[PDB]
């Protein structure tokens, strides 16, 4: 019986080298978010130096979202005139990239409704997430409390909003 | 010849986040310690094999190799079965 | 959680050749070695940032050859001296 | 008048943000391929391991078969034939390009029997465009599916084998 | 005074794989050169406005402005509209 | 690739001749010409500085030296003030 014995060893190391693999596969998919990280920063200033050209061209937001294959269709003529004075959108991956992020919608006057904002923020670490919005004041959007919509948002339009603006 | 094993360890110190840095003689160092903190429990654990008329460690045999020797059961405990 | 259990075995295997250990004795012993490793690791690491004096390790002997030495002669150089701190260290 | 002033600077900002687009395709880019070097330098961690594996699994007899076998998705892909070829599978291999971007192979070694020639089953993946490459199911003289897979033509079976299986096949096995 | 963007074409050089290290100095001088040329092409085919009695630059106006200059013709190469 | 110089062909343009426009292929024209200089440049000094192997010191080094040379405090404030002067060049 020098391989009954010897066949449970064998079974043991094979079990120290996948406890080492799920060490190692740690500190590369660390690695990986550090440079996530490292970005998110040198993006904001650009995304804040775009945000601010982008508000001496007029019908930009709206255009873009418009222009969308996706997007597009969704939007009705009611919220068409109120998205007029969408005068800007803004996705930003909270400081631990990990975690989360949030897509503000900014507005300026209109009667309709004196909220600032439209915002639908998340968190997740990843089989459980979550989803707190801002409810609408509706003055004197079947979105707010798996997801397609923010996903388009976040990782495409968001992106690039130019080339369906074109 | 050691039988524990000092790279694995050493693995174990660094991801376990304890420190980022560590020279190649405290893995060496530990090992060597895990290595004689075994070869006491199983030096005693194995006697109580032999006491209770038996030639395979169990529970049982751990338990009272330890609670006996005052040093074992301040360090691990009651070591509940 | 870790396994220490081969070499848990293996000592076994030299103070008491002639007796095995059951699942649940192996997986107490293999509980042992790891609340140690786990006591000492949290206290070396206190001991580490107490004693917070700037420290050579090879890391550090490794980048001053690669540094200090032209580009051939380096690569052999940390080979050479790659062995030299990997034999018995595994 | 001011209306000649706003005029040219939507002139001005409209490059401004062609620029500020232009100029993030170079910052993703730069980004994305440091992603890159992060997993080329574990692939090259890896290898040894991935190695010392194959070594371990060689003194298990028949450990990918039931591995392969005890897999829900990989398990119900068989049939009779398939199995008796099985006892002679004795090593997987699922290796990346040396860049990780260009591909990955999935070599299903082998041993001795007659049922066919060839010591090794390689299936590859090249990509920038997708295109599968195989080894010929060479059948042994007298003539005899997963064997189908092995064409030279989204696919199911590799995202199981790189993402699952090769990964840590043991917890299958229990 | 320079009114290329220094900056912008460090990157258009690193992102470009072209080299894999830039001095400062290297933007800096490739910035005043592609500004000069954008100064030759520019005084000469805003003076083909003038000869063409005209004042907003079309296809055409350069095409003319370059083939006058011996040397813009030699670099450019010919140009059609 | 195409890069946009559209913006500092304007400005330029605005020196020599002020008083004078450019038409919308007019100005896709002077841009395809600078693209077409940046690369004969760009690729032709990437074969200069491929041939030359004489190992050069640019800020990246420098830096790097006034981390393992000064200590702490004083290094951060030294880079931030190199840092400082180096972009301000670029600028």
């Amino acid at each position: 019986e020098q391989i009954d014995a010897e066949l449970v060893l064998s079974i043991e190391k094979l079990q120290e080298i996948q406890d080492d693999l799920e060490k190692i596969n740690e500190k590369a998919s660390d690695e990986v978010l550090e440079v996530e990280q490292k970005y998110n920063v040198i993006r904001k200033p650009v995304y804040d130096k775009r945000n601010e050209v982008i508000q001496s061209i007029p019908g930009f937001w709206m255009t873009a979202f418009l222009s969308h294959p996706a997007l597009g269709d969704l939007l009705t003529e009611e919220d068409q005139k109120i998205f007029k004075y969408l005068n800007s959108l803004e996705v930003e991956d909270a400081k631990d990239v990990k975690s989360g992020y949030s897509i503000t919608f900014h507005f300026t006057s209109n009667p309709f409704f004196e909220d600032a904002k439209l915002t639908k923020t998340f968190t997740f670490l990843e089989g459980t997430t979550k989803i707190t919005a801002t409810p609408i004041k509706w003055k004197e959007f079947t979105w707010f409390t798996h997801d397609e919509v923010a996903d388009i948002i976040k990782e495409d339009l968001w992106s690039n909003p130019l080339t369906y603006f074109n | 010849g050691l039988q524990f094993p000092v790279g694995r360890i050493a693995r174990f110190l660094k991801a376990g986040k304890y420190a980022e840095r560590v020279g190649a003689g405290a893995p060496v160092y530990l090992a060597a310690v895990l290595e004689y903190l075994a070869a006491e429990v199983l030096e005693l654990a194995g006697n109580a094999a032999r006491d209770n008329k038996k030639t395979r460690i169990v529970p049982r045999h751990i338990q009272l190799a330890v609670r006996n020797d005052e040093e074992l059961s301040k360090l691990l405990g009651d070591v509940t079965i | 959680v870790e396994t220490y259990k081969i070499y848990i075995f293996k000592v076994l295997k030299q103070v008491h050749p002639d007796i095995g250990i059951s699942s649940k004795a192996m997986g107490i012993m293999n509980s042992f070695i790891n609340d140690i490793f786990e006591k000492l690791a949290q206290e070396s690491s206190k001991l580490a940032r107490y004693n917070k004096k700037p420290t050579i390790t090879s890391r550090e002997i490794q980048t001053a050859v690669r540094l200090v030495l032209p580009g051939e002669l380096a690569k052999h150089a940390v080979s050479e001296g790659t062995k030299a701190v990997t034999k018995f260290t595994s």
